[PDB]
């Protein structure tokens, strides 16, 4: 079934995720307050994204094999995947009850209008919501969720990757763990075409990444909006 | 490039 190395990888990723994702969202109180009356939600959501990039980095450093990469490739992988992993990890707070990201209180409950109040349009937000729904619908085990984030981060085809054979090798070990996990631990019918549907989510994330990058570039070009960002967001996403 | 913050967080 699952090898000991495969069981090891899952236990580490589970722990890595628990150490970087607080399901009580207690730190949200440190963010600039949400304003729902412009781009009124930009300070709050920029802080949320900035915080989330830090946590995504803390998760990534714990992925078995990620440490063996050069710092340059570590950098390229995190820079290109950061928004995608934020999209993936946000599925935990996302609720199909009202199509929103519910982080524990009405202040920290984010809907379509809040995201648009951060400078984004339906060109991003509609496919984003549709992503979140299709992802929710997979009913992933936490083990599959954390494997999916890790696979997303160690993607050998990201532009600027130097040692791609190594990135592919690290990813393959994660991919094989996920396939084996689905076969051994995920009961049918839930498991039906589950790996192929998870991989399709990774494809959906490329389009979302591209559209986010387009809108972010337009947003951040205005010095008055880029003023509202954080230094980390500027470094990771641009300008 | 230049990513001192990302670099710092990466250890
Ligand atoms: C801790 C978390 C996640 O990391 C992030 C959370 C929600 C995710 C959301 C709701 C707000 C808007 C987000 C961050 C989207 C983002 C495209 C907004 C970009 C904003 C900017 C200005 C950086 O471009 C993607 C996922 C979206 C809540 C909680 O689950």
């Amino acid at each position: 079934k699952l090898s000991e190395e495969q069981q090891h990888i899952i236990a580490i990723l589970l722990d890595a995720h628990h150490k970087t994702y607080d399901p009580t969202y207690a730190d949200f109180r440190d963010f600039r307050p949400p304003v729902r009356m412009p781009l009124s939600m930009l300070p709050h959501l920029a802080d949320l994204v900035s915080y989330s990039i830090q946590k995504v980095i803390g998760f990534a450093k714990m992925i078995p094999g990620f440490r063996d990469l050069t710092s340059d490739d570590q950098i390229v992988l995190l820079k290109s995947s950061a928004i995608e992993v934020i999209m993936l990890r946000s599925n935990q707070s996302f609720t199909m009850d009202d199509m929103s990201w519910d982080c524990g209180s009405q202040d920290y409950k984010y809907d379509v209008t809040d995201v648009s109040k951060a400078g984004h349009t339906l060109e991003l937000i509609e496919p984003l919501i549709k992503f979140q729904v299709g992802l929710k619908k997979l009913n992933l085990h936490e083990e599959e969720h954390v494997l999916l984030m890790a696979i997303c981060i160690v993607s050998p085809d990201r532009p600027g990757v130097q040692d791609a054979k190594l990135v592919e090798a690290i990813q393959d070990r994660l991919s094989n763990t996920l396939q084996t996990y689905i076969r051994c631990r995920h009961p049918p019918p839930g498991s039906h075409q589950l790996y192929a549907k998870m991989i399709q989510k990774l494809a959906d994330l490329r389009s979302l990444n591209e559209e986010h990058s387009k809108q972010y570039r337009s947003l951040s070009f205005q010095p008055e909006n880029s003023m509202k960002l954080t230094p980390l967001v500027l470094e990771v996403f641009g300008n | 490039k230049n990513h001192p913050m990302l670099m710092n967080l990466l250890k």
